[PDB]
């Protein structure tokens, strides 16, 4: 279990917020996630704190 | 056949085309005021009457004479 | 009639012969 | 990784704020795409890899349905063993699927979008054509099919 | 020099002798006589660069079988066959008018009497045309229609080796001509709206009055025909898969063979021949139109024997077989019989050689309406209000299409599109049959209401899942529909078992007169069809308003007027 | 045939209709509702013989 | 006899033989539907049980 270092998020602007809706991580493996094909299944717990 | 056999036979053909049993079928009651026929459906009974009786009914005389006394009073006009 | 029957039969069999021959015709 | 099983694990890559653009913005109506059989009506604007007299245009992208329908139904319908467009593009091009996100519906597998890339210079051919042949019912031989 | 012909692959080295082996004349003729082992040319690639050495020349002949256009002879033959058959048809129309009966009062009196069912099955059909689901093979038809104009031979784009499914595809040429204008989903599916409107307008105004005075008199009968039409139309043929057009054409050839019987003419039958040929021409599952022509063949042959006495037998049969064969003029427009048999033998060589809340509807809207209507038509030999002739031809269409389309033809099972038209009128036949005025025994009516609720329980068992993108925001796309904890399938099975025991108690006690049954079973077919129509239109209305700022089927079709793409505009 | 002909000559209408009702009624709560693999013919070996 | 393949007596499968004789009987029935015979003995001798 690792807690990562803090990342500098972009500037406080709504015109920036518009066209940047997602913060994304290119994860892999079995992970707990809220799909719509099936319910909130349980792989491993990786999440953005 | 004057007004009995012909009426019953023509009601058997009405039964063949409009699907109403030959009991209700009488001369006092008619096509659009009592029973339910239409402008297009009446050609089926017309051509069948042309069939068992050699009576070439004009398309206009068919619609002109309105009740089912039409068919009797006309098949007896040979 | 006797003026519509003959055209009805010649055009009937003409359309038949022509339509059945349409798959076996030349193509570029 | 709270799992003693050997079939459980995770991998992580640092977060990003991607420079997203719509499909119509990025993929216009100029680059031909290999729209799969399940998704043509949903994408009406991009012209497909239209073919002319037996040769096709080299496809640039492969817009495709959701993963399960892509694997079980679509790819079986389009492979080289029974005709198919993936007979010619998988033999020539290299598909590399990108990331795509359905806007304001995150967690929905809309489909996929795979960028093709060529393996050589790959100039388009000249294709010298001659058109005088007038057969009656002369089909010269059977096409190549599976054995 | 290397070769690879039909009987080639003998990559020989001219003038060279082998060092090990036999000499065989010392010519190095080596290969395998086989067309099976040919290359798949994607191009030609090398690594050497710069001017060609004299002798280097790869000059391959590509496959160009189907990309053809007809010569002047074949075009003149097509134009002459078309003008000759229209000449023959109008000559038949001239010869046939010997009984008089001129076409007076156009648009018959039973038309223009619009009622609430017409406004419902027009407005709800338009609302389904906008927001409703597409078919499964909508993109399959659209993509090949788009490429077919530039390619010029209607290629079955994806599966087979660019082979034209030109054995039977002319309707795709109609879509290909349509695609000259913008190909938005709101607009290219316009035949699925137009054939729905003329399907309804034929069904309510020309099929059902022909079916009898009873079906026309009863409002419930026309209401059931409308709701079963709309309920059978909306899942399957509101895409581009051409089963609304086959349904419409089978309805046209049925109502034309009806016109031919009721009027005593032969030109509506002669039009029904070529209409059945065109609807056979749309798809190989367009055999329902041939089935309608066969099961209305006996009165036509009676009309032939009827006009045989006056005119010659030959000038009547001749325009019939003319209109039967003019399908070949349109189908073989740019395809020679050689190339269609080649496409056929590829399609049989590698093709297929012989489950949702509202896709298993086919069991609801023929399989429990046509069977009770059949049993009623059999048990009662002469009913009062049902014309026995066209009702039996209406049965024969639905039955006869099954025995050489459902089991013998290879087209995935689970079809309801085709019976959207004629199986709509079958429901109108069924509802007056199971009405309380015809069925006297309350036991049979209560057992039929139990059958209604059992079939609705069978229909709701599966998940409310639409084919691909319609499935965007649906009530129960992932799970079984459960309203109030327990599934609604259990609610229909409980009410079906209640109606079953209520019927069995009337079987034992032998009542047949309790009013409660009369008030309960008064027209259960349009109530069931109204429930299916409402649950489907609610499913897709919740789908569009749930996923509003993103891509729904409805918001895509509405935004298509604004010049926007359907799904591309909101896939980041 | 039992429906179309209301009274046939030689067939007892009562037990013939009960013989039909056995085969029909078993389908509506055995074939579709009960979970036993489809494709059964054993059971109707006796009564579906008659 | 045919545990692995479809039963084929004499080259073509016997299913085709039954489908050909079924289509023959179907057209023989439809011709009696059109002509309205109902009395040809050949049918009596054929369909006896």
């Amino acid at each position: 279990r690792l807690s990562s270092a803090w990342y500098e998020l972009p500037a406080r602007d709504e015109t920036e917020r518009a066209a940047h809706p997602l913060v994304v991580i290119t994860a892999a493996g079995t992970i707990t996630g809220e799909s719509v094909a099936n319910g909130l299944t349980t792989g491993q717990t990786v999440d953005l704190e | 056949a004057t007004q009995e056999e012909i009426i019953a036979g023509l009601a058997e053909i009405i039964e063949e085309v409009t699907g109403i049993e030959p009991s209700e079928v009488t001369p006092e009651k008619s096509f659009v005021d009592d029973l339910d026929i239409d402008s297009l459906s009446m050609v089926e009974i017309a051509v069948q009457t042309e069939d068992k009786y050699g009576v070439k009914i004009p398309d206009e005389d068919l619609a002109g004479l309105r009740t089912v006394g039409d068919v009797v009073a006309y098949i007896q006009k040979l | 009639v006797r003026i519509a029957r003959w055209v009805a039969t010649i055009a009937g069999l003409l359309g038949f012969v022509l339509s059945v021959s349409i798959p076996l015709l030349p193509v570029t | 990784d709270l799992s003693l099983s050997q079939g459980d694990w995770i991998a992580v890559t640092p977060p990003r704020v991607p420079e997203l653009q719509s499909v119509q913005e990025y993929v216009g109506s100029d680059q031909p795409v290999l729209m799969d059989w399940a998704v043509g009506l949903a994408f009406p604007c991009q012209q497909p890899m239209l073919h002319a007299n037996g040769v096709t245009e080299v496809p640039k992208f492969r817009i495709s349905p959701d993963y399960y329908a892509k694997l079980q139904s679509t790819d079986t319908w389009q492979d080289g063993i029974n005709g198919g467009l993936l007979g010619i593009t998988d033999l020539l091009l290299r598909a590399s699927v990108m990331s795509t996100y359905l806007s304001q519906d995150w967690g929905q597998d809309w489909g996929s979008l795979r960028k093709f890339d060529t393996v050589v210079e790959a100039t388009p051919a000249e294709l010298d054509f001659g058109s005088q042949t007038h057969s009656g019912l002369y089909s010269p031989g059977p096409l190549r099919i599976r054995p | 020099e290397i070769t690879s012909n039909l009987d080639g692959t003998y990559a020989d080295f001219v003038g060279l002798t082998q060092i090990s082996g036999e000499d065989a004349g010392k010519l190095q003729r080596t290969g395998y006589p086989d067309p099976n082992l040919r290359p798949a040319i994607v191009g030609v690639f090398t690594d050497l660069t710069g001017p060609a050495p004299q002798g280097l020349s790869v000059s391959a002949e590509i496959d160009t079988r189907f990309t053809t256009h007809p010569t002047a002879l074949k075009l003149a033959a097509m134009l002459l066959a078309i003008v000759s058959t229209v000449i023959a048809l109008l000559a038949l129309w001239r010869l046939d008018r010997l009984d008089g009966r001129r076409m007076h009062r156009l648009i018959p009196t039973r038309w223009r009497t619009v009622t609430a069912v017409d406004g419902v099955v027009v407005g709800g059909m338009a609302i389904w045309y906008v927001i409703g689901a597409n078919s499964s093979d909508d993109g399959y038809i659209l993509q090949m229609a788009r490429t077919a104009e530039h390619a010029g031979y209607m290629a079955n784009y994806f599966r087979w080796f660019g082979s034209p499914e030109d054995p039977f595809g002319w309707y795709y040429n109609v879509l290909a001509l349509m695609t000259k204008v913008s190909d938005a989903s709101i607009w290219i599916r316009l035949p699925d709206l137009i054939c729905a409107l003329i399907c309804w307008l034929l069904l309510s105004r020309e099929v059902l009055p022909r079916l009898g005075p009873a079906v026309a008199g009863s409002r419930a009968a026309m209401w059931a025909a409308g709701l079963v039409l709309l309920g059978a139309w909306m899942p399957f043929n509101n895409g581009l898969r051409p089963e609304g057009q086959i349904a419409t054409g089978a309805l046209i050839t049925y109502v034309l063979i009806e016109r031919a019987v009721t009027s005593g003419r032969l030109t509506p039958a002669a039009l029904a021949i070529t209409t059945a040929a065109f609807t056979l021409g749309i798809q190989p599952t367009g055999l329902i139109a041939v089935a309608a022509l066969l099961a209305g063949g006996r009165p036509i042959l009676r009309i032939v024997m009827r006009r045989r006495r006056l005119v010659g037998t030959w000038p009547l049969i001749a325009p019939l077989l003319a209109a039967g064969t003019v399908i070949l003029a349109v189908v073989f427009a740019d395809q020679t019989i050689a190339t269609v048999l080649e496409a056929t033998r590829i399609r049989t060589a590698i093709g297929p050689s012989q489950g949702a809340i509202s896709r298993r509807v086919a069991f609801v809207f023929t399989a429990m309406c046509l069977f009770p209507s059949l049993f009623m038509m059999l048990r009662r030999k002469h009913i009062a209000g049902v014309a026995r002739g066209p009702a039996w031809r209406l049965m024969g269409i639905i039955f006869a299409t099954m025995f050489f389309l459902m089991f013998t033809p290879t087209k995935w099972i689970h079809h309801f599109g085709l019976f959207a038209a004629v199986g709509g009128a079958m429901a109108a036949l069924a509802t007056v049959l199971v009405s309380p005025t015809v069925l006297r025994s309350a036991r049979n009516r209560m057992a039929f209401l139990s059958l209604v609720l059992f079939v609705l329980a069978f229909c709701f068992a599966s998940t409310n899942g639409w084919w691909y993108v319609s499935n965007f925001g649906a009530p129960f796309n992932n799970s079984v529909p459960k309203v109030g904890g327990v599934q609604i399938s259990a609610i229909f099975f409980a009410l079906s078992a209640i109606a079953a025991l209520w019927a069995f108690w009337l079987h034992l006690t032998r009542r047949t007169e309790s009013r409660v049954v009369d008030r309960l079973t008064a027209a259960p077919i349009p109530v069931a069809a109204g429930f299916m129509v409402v649950v489907m239109m609610a499913s897709m209305a919740i789908g569009v308003v749930r996923q509003y700022p993103t891509y729904s089927n409805g918001w895509a079709n509405i935004r298509a007027f604004a010049g926007g793409c359907g799904l591309a505009d909101d896939v980041l």
